[PDB]
């Protein structure tokens, strides 16, 4: 599969 | 050039996505607003009026408050905005406001291409990812029976010779996977494999 990047987004 | 929305809707359904699938849209997909259920979609980088340019897959896992964005090419948001004029910030905001109590979500995206630079199989790789997402929503990107079939390569290497053998093998294993799971793909195989060809952008 693919390597991924996890980012937290707050609104 | 590429897969139509009817093609993708039929394959996604065939893959066992239908109950969690919100449809195929253009760049104006509003987001995950309805309810806090396992949900996914296929979204185009462009508006319907331009005729369509590139396909992306979006998933929502409510047990982790994660929005998965799958670009078969693993371009960063910055590169998606540059190459395709596509931004999905408003989508993420509308979604986190509608479904997250803390108004926060986790955005998980690929950094690796599974697709050759001249290929038009983007819509089809999106179908494969959504199959992996509906069956393993806690880890759809890799480490699951469906995505373990493909080999991601660093996005930065997209235009390099050393990776075409890998990106072609991905495209062949994509077809094999879809032929195994989708009667619609089997029925329209010759027209699908030809219009989404590994070399299709050079054969325009
Ligand atoms: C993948 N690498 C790749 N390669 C070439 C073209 C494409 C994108 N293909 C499309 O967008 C299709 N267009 C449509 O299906 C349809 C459409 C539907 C929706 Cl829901 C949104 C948009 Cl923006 C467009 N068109 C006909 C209005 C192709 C069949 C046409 C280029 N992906």
């Amino acid at each position: 599969g693919v390597k991924s990047l996890k980012r937290r987004r707050c609104y | 050039s590429g897969s139509s929305e009817q093609e993708l809707a039929a394959i996604v359904r065939d893959l066992g996505c239908g109950p969690y699938f919100l449809g195929t849209h253009d760049k104006r997909f509003p987001g995950f607003l309805a309810g806090n259920k396992l949900a996914c979609a296929i979204v185009n980088t462009a508006g319907r009026e331009t005729g369509g340019v590139h396909w992306l897959a979006f998933g929502w896992n409510p047990r982790s408050r994660t929005c998965y964005m799958f670009d078969p090419f693993g371009f960063s948001d910055r590169r998606l905005k540059q190459i395709y004029s596509f931004e999905y910030e408003a989508m993420l905001r509308r979604s986190a406001l509608a479904l997250s109590p803390d108004r926060c979500l986790s955005l998980e995206q690929s950094t690796q291409t599974v697709q050759g630079p001249d290929s038009a199989a983007c819509g089809l790789f999106c179908c494969m990812f959504l199959h992996a997402f509906v069956h393993w929503p806690d880890r759809p990107m890799d480490g699951n029976p469906t995505m373990n079939l493909l080999t991601g390569v660093p996005n930065g290497m997209l235009q390099s010779p050393q990776v075409l053998p890998t990106l072609r093998r991905n495209q062949e294993k994509l077809y094999r996977f879809l032929a195994h799971h989708s009667p619609y793909f089997r029925s329209h195989r010759a027209a699908i494999e030809h219009a989404t060809a590994f070399d299709k952008m050079k054969q325009l």
